[PDB]
């Protein structure tokens, strides 16, 4: 009933135990929310975009740590813009395995600063508004610290952004938007 | 040479003179990054090269 997809920041500043943590947390939601009606998608990005597996590659192999072991971090810098205009058309299309009147929801992962990008969020989010893309912000390192990181997840997550920004070190932020999920 | 500088905002480590190229009759250092930031991807290790004669301007 829902198209779940998951954008990770590999860029440069992305410590790699973050990197870690993030693959982790991707491994445990799919194993959380282990649904039989439930798919998910994973796109790494950076200034370049990997896509690790798309919804039909996940419904032939449903497999998340075999999925998410060989993700490997790409470096480099930060197009979260980029990415979000990226998802909503390539991640969610019915070719790659996008379902039709299924909701669609995207996890962004972020550093905080998307520097380097040459798009603006106001270039992509009111394209995702339309699409019915519901987002949620999932906060690392010192995106929480910073004025300019905490504002620019706030205009990423959904109104209200307070219900849809989480941190990437809470683990009851697990069963806090499985719990909205069910009022989607 | 025209070639101004990279980004000193920055946190590097300059290592290795390196032996004098008795060629072009300079001498190239290396600079590793140790630690970057996030409003701050940068590369993870840098060149630079300057005269033999240590002219610092």
């Amino acid at each position: 009933d829902s198209d779940i997809a998951f954008l990770i920041d590999g860029s440069g500043s992305i410590i790699p135990h973050d990197f870690r943590r993030m693959k982790e947390f991707v491994s445990t939601v799919m194993e959380q929310l282990k649904k039989s009606k439930t798919l998910f998608s994973l796109m790494q990005y950076s200034e370049e975009f990997r896509i690790h597996f798309t919804f039909k590659e996940f419904q032939n192999n449903p497999n998340p740590r075999s999925l998410v072991k060989p993700i490997t971090q790409l470096l480099g810098r930060t197009h979260t813009a980029t990415g979000i205009r990226k998802v909503v058309r390539e991640l969610f299309n019915i070719t790659n395995g996008a379902r039709k009147n299924a909701f669609k929801i995207l996890v962004v992962i972020t550093d905080g600063e998307k520097f380097g990008d040459p798009l603006g969020y106001e270039d992509v989010i009111p394209e995702a508004d339309r699409e019915g893309v519901i987002r949620y912000v999932i906060g690392v390192g010192d995106a929480f610290r910073s004025e300019k990181s905490r504002q620019e997840l706030n205009t990423i997550a959904s109104k209200p952004p307070r219900d849809h920004v989480f941190q990437v070190n809470n683990f009851e932020a697990l069963k806090t938007i499985q719990n909205q999920l069910r009022e989607k | 040479n025209w070639k101004k500088q990279f980004g000193a905002e920055c946190k590097y480590q300059f290592q290795a003179w390196g032996e004098c190229d008795l060629n072009t009759a300079l001498k190239t250092r290396t600079g590793s990054l140790k630690r970057a930031l996030h409003n701050a991807e940068c590369q993870k290790t840098v060149t630079i090269s300057k005269p033999c004669g240590k002219l610092t301007k």
